[PDB]
């Protein structure tokens, strides 16, 4: 296969492996939170 | 000179050719294909 | 009695959460297609305004080698793009040069 | 610009938009909705 590269460094095809990682929801921490958009600090806690 | 590492390069089998060799800062600095492993970094000018 | 300056417990981890927005390019999806053309037919897709990740589609095609031609595959990583022009065939052995 | 109607079909073709290619998009999702209901409802507005 051939990759042609149309519009290097713009527009929207692009690459999610330089995007920090979803990793682990670490619980009973203080951590510094980016929920969808929103940013904060606090203690997770699973539920059902 | 001594006390310095010469550039960056790599041999890859391509071509079908053994020793097909790939260097760091290509094509130059400015226009580098990836910053992260040429030797020479972009810095503004700091004040004074 | 002194109430002291309250001070607060630094956080340790970070978590981030963001819909993909864009969907998801597929590109292994097109590429493992068992119904491969001939480079006589060779069959051409264009991926644009779509998310991928190189580091995972080279494991899902089992790539045989990858190099780049006035461009670089570690400049693909985080790189946005107009749209990605993908063309296929299978390789008749003795052409393979 | 104009659509047309797949189930019935149509005296015209449908021709709103004529990119030959797909151009630059910032949002694309497809969303499902319950084609026996009678009636639809729908938000649209911008802030900042
Ligand atoms: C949305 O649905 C239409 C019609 O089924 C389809 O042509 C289009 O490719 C879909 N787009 C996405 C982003 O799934
Ligand atoms: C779909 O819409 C019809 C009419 O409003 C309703 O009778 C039906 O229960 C709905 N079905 C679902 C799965 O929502």
């Amino acid at each position: 296969s051939n990759f042609i590269l149309n519009g290097i460094n713009s527009g929207t095809t692009c690459s999610n492996d330089l995007l920090q990682p979803n990793t682990e929801v670490f619980t009973d921490v203080c951590v510094d939170y980016d929920l969808y958009g929103i940013t904060g600090q606090g203690i997770f806690k699973e539920v059902s | 000179p001594i006390g310095t590492n010469y550039r960056s390069c790599e041999s890859t089998t391509v071509l079908d050719h053994t020793d097909w060799c790939r260097c760091s800062c290509l094509p130059d600095p400015i226009t580098a294909y990836d910053p992260r492993s040429c030797s020479q970094k972009k810095s503004l000018v700091g004040v004074g | 009695v002194y109430d002291l300056s309250g001070f607060t417990v630094k956080p340790v981890a970070t978590v981030h959460r963001r819909i993909p927005d864009l969907p998801d390019c597929d590109i292994d999806k097109w590429l493992n297609n068992f119904n491969v053309p001939s480079p006589l037919n060779w069959e051409r897709k264009i991926f644009s305004n779509c998310n991928f990740n190189l580091s995972t589609l080279l494991r899902l095609v089992h790539t045989d080698s990858f190099s780049c031609n006035n461009f670089d595959e570690s400049k693909i990583y985080g790189s946005c793009f107009k749209s990605i022009v993908l063309d296929k065939f299978a390789i008749p052995n003795s052409r393979r040069s | 610009p104009h659509t047309i109607c797949k189930s019935k079909g149509s005296s015209r073709n449908e021709s709103w938009h004529f990119d030959k290619s797909e151009p630059l998009c910032l949002f694309k999702k497809n969303f499902t909705y319950n084609v026996s209901t009678d009636w639809l409802y729908f938000h649209f507005y911008q802030e900042r």
